[PDB]
């Protein structure tokens, strides 16, 4: 898979080939992360917190 | 036909919808509305149909409204999102048409909420009109519990969370019923079984899916409910009352369906794309 | 006919409506929905018409919905309250039908807001879809101001306040225009003049009322806008663009009218009660 | 007019005969108060603070 | 001697303090910190003593801090306001010195709060470290109530409200004990009796006053707690525990005292002004 | 000697401290306070020293308070976290001691904030007492911007955010100076350079590191400030002022130090572990 850096702990994050931009991945540091596209790169940033209007 | 899939967080449901669009050879783009702004102009009119999938109800509502302004047909429409997204508005529509709903009283202040508890007696359910996944759905069994819940709601940052739906508690089977309709036709139903240490059936809270038999009374209740609110792709939550039978609890405008698939073996994303192809090509 | 006047905070406007009900011999009750709960049943069907007056838009929306479920005709309706109380929903309906609105872009995150500023350039107005009295309507004139406003919106407790309406700044006269329509007919218009140290015209913020000539294009604009949204008793805010003329900025579902009255001398509460008697007598 | 006690500072509040239950009155102590009916009595409670959805 | 009285909303307490200043021939000014800003400079140094009385905790804390920067002695001091304003900080100081407190577990996340409920068992008290008038002090009877409370507090706008103080529920005398100290000397105590339909004693919530006799153990507990926090004009809330005896529940750094005055007929404002005249002239 | 390392989200800084503890043969446990509750009891007294590293200020504050209750020496202490975490409390201690700070006016209401803007004139900086990474630090250029900022902060859910620190805008070197002190001795300093399209120097906002030579005046200002707050492991932010020279802008009680390490090649974690070993064994 692809190896991306955690924007929180700088650890290594193994992101599956399954992953699409916008998917959530959990890292061992305790951070929830979102994958996004930066030009030709997949990258990770801090995921949003659950909003009071979130769900179905 | 060109389809746009509107997303913020991409869950398994969004991935399966994108896969179904691909496999059925539908041209589609994905716009992430947590990342891209949307102009009020005719540019988005290049799309024939938008499938509205943000997890944020306000994002679903507003992205739908912008796309509609460009003449894109949205699933669901902003009118449906607004109604199904709000339990008081949903109850108002359903009650007017004689669809059974839980016996409900609306309280729009702390003072009014305590009066509603006093009128109704215990036990009762108190939930706000906005929310999903069981969030802030509270079981109120005595006045101490009611008083502390009232105080907690008063400190919420969204004033819609301060509106109280105070309802009879309907549960004697250990489950609720979840159905999905596409095109105002019933796709299927299944049971969400309440897990230990819970009062709520939501799959998000540990609710376990199982299949059920769908009798004519259940089908007709659902179909009528969906027809009243005009949802194109919606879920419906049904409670079972020991005297009254099926009671409609809520409808949802951006339905999740992981649990529905494990129970029914229905390929929901495939069924949705087939519907869109047949109706909007 | 039996009317219910639904209130939470009683302002001059509510007092004037109550007085006009009394003076025109209309049987009415007041229910304060900040005090009394409302049941989903047939009990409230004792009222023929409900005049929906809470200051809280959510209280207005929900009291109207509960009364409608009992078969009471509400003014305004919950469908009108939902749409007029939300600027994005209002702009959607207006834009679709060819009513001119400010050139606008919607941004549903901090990331998207910054992109919107970058696409449009400065100066711009950034305001949320919910709010009244000018609250959080922000003039953004450079990237520093833009960045600090984005940060501030991110900490709001109502996620609808996190949606940004980013639009062209339209002001060259030092005022905006406020009209009122009853039964989708124009009642009147006046100018709210912007006070020193303000960029906003609201009377709540010090905007001073004065009269204007109402020309045909203005009347036609207001009437079409109100007909699109189907309001029975609504206000409309209009901006004047140096090239494009009249641009509809918003509509409001629980209109205030103290300023309207000083400028136009129109007895708004009397016109409303007359309209109700005309159309809903039983 | 009626003389009612401020629920904040215990001082005397002069409420007009105009007064309807639900009307707001300011007091010298800095409190915003709301008129309400308690059986045969007009009384004063602390007013609500402005909500994010308040207005027209 | 020149005194400054710092206020935002002038309650009966602040009016009674202003009156006592006037009647004891003390020169004084009032600064309303909801109206006037306070610079960090040497201007405020004209005051010998500040009596800090805003209703808002933040306003009391920050007005105290600005006045202290100018060399004004403040009653209470900013560090006393910080510690007494926060139950966790107060409990920490008290526990370290061996002053009895209710048995308490601190939970700093939703996950940790559920674990703490599991550790303690039901019923229990869960309150946040900030608040007055009984606000969000919850009697949790079972896991359903616990789960809904956790959920509500996660959605609040002040992170201190996400800290859970999970305590044994003390149920013994149907009252709590409210004391006042000035200059670390006990002024006196009275009882607040819990009214019907309550679990809380606060006068604000319908608690009704009555008198108690202060024994040596109560006096020592109160005075020792006050000296641990260095509080100069504070209230102390005490709970009677069937095994532990008197346990300290909290201290308050801007005490209300109309209840105290009704209960004891002690002129708190006069005693406060006399104390200041005695020690700061 | 036994150390406990208190964490919630494990950033590079926490990983480097853990690594330093093991490489230096220090007996240590990690407690994650986002996962585990902490009781007020004597059980935590098994630790000699606690290194307080949660990312949340309230988790840092309260985890420190509970450990201190058990008699554990915490780095930093709850008293230091309370003062360093709050800009107003910090400025108050520094100003009283004659340590230069930016010229500041505190406004504790919307009305007072407008008055303070009128006293200061534009441009000015308005920031709340609480916050990191430059959050809500606003450069107010005129009354229109000021009025909108006041309105926004009035709608926030933490009352501390309603307190305005209205300061002179310092614009001189296009950077700020960031120092670290351990045991009240200066470890070192570097410069954070303000990037294009910013008014703020934070590395988190794109601030770029460079080196400076620390002169005696800088060292004295930093050591004096750290000594006044009694901080044992803290960062210090200094602004260069064209008339005042070095002014202290803030202190941080859970300092991040990745930028410091890159800029100085000083092994901060190692020095910290050496310090603890040298003083608490
Ligand atoms: N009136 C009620 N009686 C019994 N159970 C209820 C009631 N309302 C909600 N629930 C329970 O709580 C769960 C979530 O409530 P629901 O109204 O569906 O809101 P949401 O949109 O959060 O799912 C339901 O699946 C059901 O188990
Ligand atoms: N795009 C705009 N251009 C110029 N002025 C605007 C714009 N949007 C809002 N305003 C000003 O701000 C005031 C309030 O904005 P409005 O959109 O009417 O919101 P509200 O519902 O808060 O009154 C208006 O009366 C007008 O003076
Ligand atoms: N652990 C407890 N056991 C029993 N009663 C409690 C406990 N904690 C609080 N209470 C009750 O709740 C009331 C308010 O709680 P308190 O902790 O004093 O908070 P506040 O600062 O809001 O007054 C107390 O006077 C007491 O009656
Ligand atoms: N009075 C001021 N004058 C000039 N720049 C300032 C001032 N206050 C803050 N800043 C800038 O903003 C940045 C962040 O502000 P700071 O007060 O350190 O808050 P935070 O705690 O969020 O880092 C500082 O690094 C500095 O570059
Ligand atoms: N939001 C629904 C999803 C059910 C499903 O996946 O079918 C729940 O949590 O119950
Ligand atoms: N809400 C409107 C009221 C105008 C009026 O009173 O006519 C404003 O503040 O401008
Ligand atoms: N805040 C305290 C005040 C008690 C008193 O006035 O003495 C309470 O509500 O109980
Ligand atoms: N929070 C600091 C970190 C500096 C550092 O890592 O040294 C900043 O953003 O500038
Ligand atoms: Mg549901
Ligand atoms: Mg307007
Ligand atoms: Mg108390
Ligand atoms: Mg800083
Ligand atoms: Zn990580
Ligand atoms: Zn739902
Ligand atoms: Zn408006
Ligand atoms: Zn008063």
């Amino acid at each position: 898979m692809v190896v991306l850096k955690c924007p929180v702990c700088n650890g290594d994050v193994n992101v599956p080939d399954d992953a699409l931009p916008g998917e959530i991945v959990e890292h061992e540091c305790g951070a929830q992360l979102e994958v996004y596209n930066d030009h030709g790169r997949l990258a990770l940033r801090l995921a949003e917190q659950v909003g009071e209007d979130w769900g179905e | 036909m060109r389809v746009v899939l509107i997303v913020d967080i991409v869950r398994q449901e969004e991935k399966l919808i994108a896969k179904a669009l691909e496999e059925n050879k539908v041209q589609y783009d994905i716009i992430n509305v947590a990342q891209e702004p949307l102009p009020f102009n005719k540019a988005l009119g290049r799309y024939d149909v938008a499938i509205i999938r943000p997890v944020s109800m306000y994002r679903a509502l507003y992205s739908s409204a912008v796309l509609e302004a460009a003449g894109v047909h949205t699933i669901n429409s902003s009118d449906v999102i607004n109604v199904c997204g709000d339990k008081i508005l949903t109850y108002s529509k359903l009650y007017r048409e004689g669809i059974p709903i839980p016996d409900s009283i609306i309280a729009l202040s702390a003072e009014a909420a305590l009066k509603a508890y006093e009128q109704r007696g215990f036990p009762l359910i108190d939930k706000p009109p906005i929310g999903s996944w069981g969030r802030l759905v509270s079981l109120i069994r005595d006045v101490f519990e009611g008083k502390t819940i009232i105080e907690h709601r008063e400190l919420m940052g969204n004033s819609a969370l301060k509106a109280h739906i105070v309802q009879e508690y309907i549960q004697y089977k250990g489950r609720d019923i979840r159905c999905i309709a596409i095109g105002e036709e019933l796709l299927g139903c299944y049971a969400r079984n309440i897990p230990p240490n819970e009062w709520r059936a939501n799959v998000a809270l540990g609710g376990t899916p199982s299949n059920i038999e769908v009798d004519e009374k259940l089908k007709e209740t659902v179909v009528k409910a969906v027809s009243i609110v005009h949802g194109e792709f919606v879920s419906i939550d049904i409670l079972e009352h020991p005297n009254k039978g099926y009671v409609v609890n809520e409808l949802n405008d951006v339905p999740e369906f992981k649990g529905f698939m494990v129970a029914t073996n229905i390929n929901v994303a495939q069924k949705l794309v087939e519907y869109i192809k047949e109706n909007y090509s």
